[PDB]
RNA sequence: CGGUCUCCAAUAGCGUAUAUUGUUGCAGUUAAAAAGCUCGUAGUUGAACUUUGGGCCCGGUUAACGGGGCCUUUCCUUCUGGCUAACCUUGAGCUCUUGGCGAACCAGGACUUUUACUUUGAAAAAAUUAGAGUGUUCAAAGCAGGCGUAUUGCUCGAAUAUAUUAGCAUGGAAUAAUAGAAUAGGACGU
RNA sequence: UAUCUGGUUGAUCCUGCCAGUAGUCAUAUGCUUGUCUCAAAGAUUAAGCCAUGCAUGUCUAAGUAUAAGCAAUUUAUACAGUGAAACUGCGAAUGGCUCAUUAAAUCAGUUAUCGUUUAUUUGAUAGUUUACAUGGUAUAACUGUGGUAAUUCUAGAGCUAAUACAUGCUUAAAAUCUCGACCCUUUGGAAGAGAUGUAUUUAUUAGAUAAAAAAUCAAUGUCUUCGGACUCUUUGAUGAUUCAUAAUAACUUUUCGAAUCGCAUGGCCUUGUGCUGGCGAUGGUUCAUUCAAAUUUCUGCCCUAUCAACUUUCGAUGGUAGGAUAGUGGCCUACCAUGGUUUCAACGGGUAACGGGGAAUAAGGGUUCGAUUCCGGAGAGGGAGCCUGAGAAACGGCUACCACAUCCAAGGAAGGCAGCAGGCGCGCAAAUUACCCAAUCCUAAUUCAGGGAGGUAGUGACAAUAAAUAACGAUACAG
């Protein structure tokens, strides 16, 4: 048969999901980043968690060490290109100092808002996954569509959108057609 | 595994009596034709006797409480 | 099994073919031939996954059948002939010359050669022996036997045979300062000078080598090939000189020329 | 019927083993070739691979080896008088290797008288006195020849190559084999 | 008598039932558990001691640190072969050159206490795991891809680590064993 | 366990205690079930039983067509295009499925074959063997006459082919070794007649050497300056061999050494259908290589000592000889000795034991799972035995017995889904008896044919990823 095809989960549970603490804690994050449910929230906590433990382990390991500067030197250059670690902060130690409301921030959904595309973040959801919103030249519908530096510059409505200069969607033009007849 | 219960002992008769052999030859120590020819009573009592003795059923614990109140 | 097999699992092919884990469920069996089933490169391979000439199989077969490809000079018509290190493969209407080389990374590597450099190939003299009739014979690593050899070549001595003839033009003894090329273990594909070489009768032998880069390597015998004096091979090599590199500088010079 | 496996016989602990699978072609056997003095019947045998084995039911005739004077003749074989694993062979006149023989003594005789001119035209007499020096032979040989029948070993397995060639005893083989004769 | 409601949790998922010993490192007076006592085989464990100290040389790291060489009563031995340094000398200008002597090194035969332990190297298929690159629309993934383009085309990759024990090769000589000269049947020899 | 909630009284604090609240994975089950990508399908320890269908066939220019086959034709009065059937060659021993048996067995790593077989590929390798080319010692397909209820049943007669079957020559020189007519008695010579490639069997011989010089006995060869002289004299590999190889003498119901085929028509001439000659296919001895196979060296397996002695009469340990094996070997036989393992756990018993790569959990040590995409082993209802072939103890090959079970005119015949679908095992339940060789590669005489291997789609939320079910305003009402 046909060799497998790996799969992973992308989230994992809680040590206690009961704390109340923690619970007003999704409730800002949800309500602040209009995340649909607390799915979200674990799923940006494991890939967090992820990233500061291989951060951990590479600094158990001795300074000038070739596995440490290199994997060290990676993780860097990725959470710099996804922006969420800054430019003058390019070391090991705060990487461990990142939070979930950094990685959060980057969601489309968000810069969308903060671009001033929309007027909440749940328009700037329902504008992404109705097919309004192009990141350089391509249309992205996922609000979950995590955004570079240099795409951060390029978002835009789509060309093909009515708000991005297309026609008017079917209920403009079934209206326009009422009206003249 | 070697001597485990079969659903039917009787489909596999032969592979029984391997095993009994084999006991025999493990346990001794407690205990002390041309199929391929052109042309092909004592054997019918040899089926007999090998069917009857490789399959008896041990006795059950009705007959085991019965036996001893009898005595 | 009640017979040889026929068949080969993708997963279970040799990994340096780099063939797709999905593309399919079984991967090309190379058929007997000159060179080890693991140690050989199937033309289909080549033809397809390598040089993209080709599609499917069912093209390669196409062109095999035209009678285009040559192996050692020599018309194949094989979709899984294997072949192997220092093979040459020749495409007169393409007009290209290979020279089955493995790279740096362990991997055999499209490697362009002139004409003249594609006349002839080497060969690691595995065995000398009298045949017949008292006719002194040596069989090279390809399977191929050469009657007649001079006195002085011995095993692990290396043969220059030209493909047209199939007789010794050349040879190069096994002596410590000799440009060697790695075929085996996890630094295959490797090149550098013999320093010393250390026997262990009625066990495996061996070999210290020394790169450019003065670093220094120990490998079984079995898996050393001489191509040449220092400076001086016999044949163009492939790109890196046979040299390994660490995974720092690699990023550094892609980073380099990107 | 017969089977080669090793697998059936205790092991050297002296454990019963378990049958780990059922008789395999590549470790078969075959019914012996009692090859007996008569006329030749040999039947062909078809072994592993292509090759094939000349099973000697019965031949009467074979090429020994005299090897003082380093010559080799046909000569009938006579009878089976002393084999040293069993005895049974002997009583049956089984021809097996390292039975011991008796041979017609008539060619060897003949080639001697030939070769050396002695019992036992110009260019026969020059070459008969050339080797006149070697004309001496054991005694042992000789009283045999006068009887006429030859004491052999066969050095072939009749079973096997369908041969029964065989040669003469001399020295300590020829006192010891008629010691125990 | 007649007549024909609110809140909480998860969320394209949610509920119900069963199931789910101490090497490091346990305890043995009074609340599990010390056998009535001694001897004794296996097994486990078993006092100390044999080259320490000193004086120099080289080249490495960041004045410390380790890595090598010599000397100090300390070099394995023997034979053969290969090359030949240095050392003597002639001659021509520290370098060539004549003729001797040929250390060291390399190669092989002869010569030989054995392990345990540890360093390093080869070996441990692929897939899997960790993990580098890559806008699969993101992602799970996959090993793809990328760059120019009127015209022809150019081009990077498909890294790297891990794997116990056993076997092999290798540097160590701390620790624990093992053999030797005692009726000398002991060592060496021009 | 942690946290959090509650109870411990006439109340409130501070302790302590008690009850409930943790976790994924696994089994079964309930409700719901819109979109994209992706992917799986075991389980009554029942390796229990199966209706029906399919899953292994294959032809190029290049083995054999007077099919009374097709279609072209005077591009052929021997054939030639294509080509059913049959013979021939190859494959069917690969693949797919399942985990029944199996506790130093399998398996992992690591060794060995100087202990053996090896179709095929690849490279070498054969002047030593009527020929302008031999037979039925022969038949299929086919023509025709028939039996049976029935089957991939077949009887008689008539025909004809080969790369089937069986036979059998033709090709340089030289050297060496024998047997030697005869001349002549020499230091002798010698016309001639033989033999020699390979394969098998036996016997014998060579396969040198750490380094230097002499005297004789016998045989006996080159040479000169007739005296004595006589040089450069041939030997590979391995750590190691009776190794590779070579030589002598014979031996063989004894082999091989091309009676084959496609395309094309070049070169010499004494002009003959004279001589010579090109590119390929298929076969063939031996060696090597490759795919493989067989056995094998060391270490490593869960529970059980309330299993302590086991094995040896009927091989257990070892020696000698033989038989058999492809070959080593108590593998078997005959004669010999009394050996072999064991508290460092033998032997015996249990195992719902195929092993591993791996999976889960854990902070580390550990514990558990691993039928299940790859590697290796075993099986095809259970035992037993075999033909063929390089390769089988084959089962979609054959034969017995055991158990089941189909057809029947009762005389007989045919069976093996632990292959792909689909059923029974209940009276309670679960994927389509779907499409295709387009990709992967495999098989064949082979680019083309075949492939339930494999792929495509369908079908219970297996396990996983993303992610709709509304967004922006105004007005009204109520605290
Ligand atoms: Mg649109
Ligand atoms: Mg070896
Ligand atoms: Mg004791
Ligand atoms: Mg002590
Ligand atoms: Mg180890
Ligand atoms: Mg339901
Ligand atoms: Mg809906
Ligand atoms: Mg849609
Ligand atoms: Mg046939
Ligand atoms: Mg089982
Ligand atoms: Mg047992
Ligand atoms: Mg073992
Ligand atoms: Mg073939
Ligand atoms: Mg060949
Ligand atoms: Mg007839
Ligand atoms: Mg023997
Ligand atoms: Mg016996
Ligand atoms: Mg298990
Ligand atoms: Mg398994
Ligand atoms: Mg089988
Ligand atoms: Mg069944
Ligand atoms: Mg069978
Ligand atoms: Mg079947
Ligand atoms: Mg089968
Ligand atoms: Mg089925
Ligand atoms: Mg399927
Ligand atoms: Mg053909």
């Amino acid at each position: 048969p046909r060799a497998p095809r790996t799969y992973s989960k992308t989230y994992s549970t809680p040590k206690r999901p009961y704390e109340s603490s923690r619970l007003d804690a999704e409730l800002k994050l949800a309500g602040e980043f209009g995340l649909k449910n607390k799915k979200e929230i674990y799923r940006i906590s494991f890939q967090l968690s992820k990233i500061r433990r291989a951060a951990r382990d590479l600094l158990t390991r001795d300074e000038k060490d070739p596995k440490r500067l290199f994997e060290g030197n990676a993780l860097i250059r990725r959470l710099v290109r996804v922006g969420v670690l800054s430019e003058d902060k390019k070391k090991l130690d705060y990487v461990l100092a990142l939070k979930v409301e950094d990685f959060l921030e980057r969601r489309l959904q968000t810069q969308v808002y903060k671009l001033g595309l929309a007027k909440s973040v749940h328009h700037a959801r329902v504008l992404i996954t109705q097919r309004h919103i192009a990141v350089g030249k391509q249309i992205v519908n996922i609000p979950s569509f995590m955004v570079r530096l240099d795409s951060e510059k390029h978002i835009d409505f789509a060309p093909t959108s009515p708000f991005g200069g297309a026609r008017p969607g079917r209920v403009a033009r079934r209206n326009a057609a009422r009206k003249a007849e | 595994g070697t001597y485990r219960k079969r659903f039917n002992e009787k489909a596999r008769s032969g592979h029984m009596a391997k095993l009994k052999e084999l006991k025999r030859i493990r346990n001794k120590q407690f205990t002390r034709p041309n199929a391929n020819a052109e042309i092909l009573e004592e054997e019918k009592k040899m089926k007999k006797r090998k069917l009857q003795e490789l399959f008896t059923p041990k006795e059950s614990k009705v007959s085991r409480l019965k036996k001893k109140r009898l005595d | 099994a009640r017979g040889p097999k026929k068949h080969l699992k993708r997963l279970a092919a040799p990994h340096h073919w780099l063939l797709d884990k999905l593309s399919g469920c079984y991967a090309p069996r190379p058929s007997a031939g000159p060179h080890k089933l693991r140690e050989s490169l199937p033309l289909i391979v080549f033809l397809r996954n390598r040089l993209k000439y080709a599609l499917n199989g069912r093209e390669v077969k196409a062109i095999l059948m035209q009678r285009h490809v040559k192996v050692d000079g020599k018309v194949r018509t094989d979709t899984t002939y294997p072949a192997g290190f220092m093979d040459v493969i020749t495409l007169d209407a393409t007009n290209e010359n290979f020279r089955l080389v493995y790279d740096v990374k362990g991997r055999f590597a499209v490697h362009r050669i002139t004409d003249e450099e594609a006349s002839y190939k080497l060969g690691k003299v595995k065995k000398v022996q009298l045949g017949k009739k008292g006719v002194p014979y040596v069989v090279t690593h390809d399977g191929r036997t050469i009657r007649y050899p001079d006195p002085n070549i011995k095993v692990n001595d290396t043969v220059k045979i030209d493909l047209a003839s199939g007789k010794i033009t050349d040879f190069i003894k096994f002596d410590a300062g000799k440009l060697v090329y790695v075929t085996g273990g996890r630094n295959l594909g490797r090149i550098g000078t013999i320093v010393h070489k250390e026997r262990h009768d009625g066990g495996f032998d061996l070999v210290h080598i020394k790169d450019s880069l003065d670093n220094t390597f120990v490998t079984r015998l079995n898996n050393v090939f001489v191509i040449g004096e220092q400076g001086k091979p016999y044949i163009s090599l492939p790109k890196g000189k046979g040299i390994k590199l660490s995974i720092a500088e690699e990023r550094d010079r892609r980073r380099a020329q990107q | 019927g017969i089977s080669r496996d090793s697998r059936h016989k205790r092991s050297a602990t002296g454990a019963k083993r378990a049958q780990f699978r059922k008789k395999r072609k590549f470790e078969l056997g075959r019914q012996p070739a009692n090859t007996k003095i008569g006329a030749k019947r040999i039947h062909s045998v078809r072994t592993r691979g292509g090759n094939k084995k000349y099973r000697a039911l019965r031949i009467e005739t074979g090429n020994f080896s005299w090897a003082s004077e380093g010559i080799s003749k046909k000569t009938r074989i006579a009878g089976v008088v002393y084999h040293p694993s069993n005895n049974e062979l002997v009583r049956t006149n089984t021809l097996t290797k390292a039975a011991i023989v008796q041979i017609d003594a008539t060619p060897f005789r003949q080639w001697f008288e030939a070769h050396y001119g002695q019992t036992l035209s110009k260019n026969a007499e020059r070459k008969w006195a050339a080797r006149a020096a070697s004309a001496k032979i054991e005694s042992s040989v000789e009283s045999q020849f006068s009887a006429g029948r030859l004491y052999a070993c066969i050095s072939s397995r009749p079973g096997q190559s369908g041969r029964c060639d065989g040669y003469i005893l001399e020295g300590e083989e020829l006192a010891f084999y008629l010691r125990r004769l």
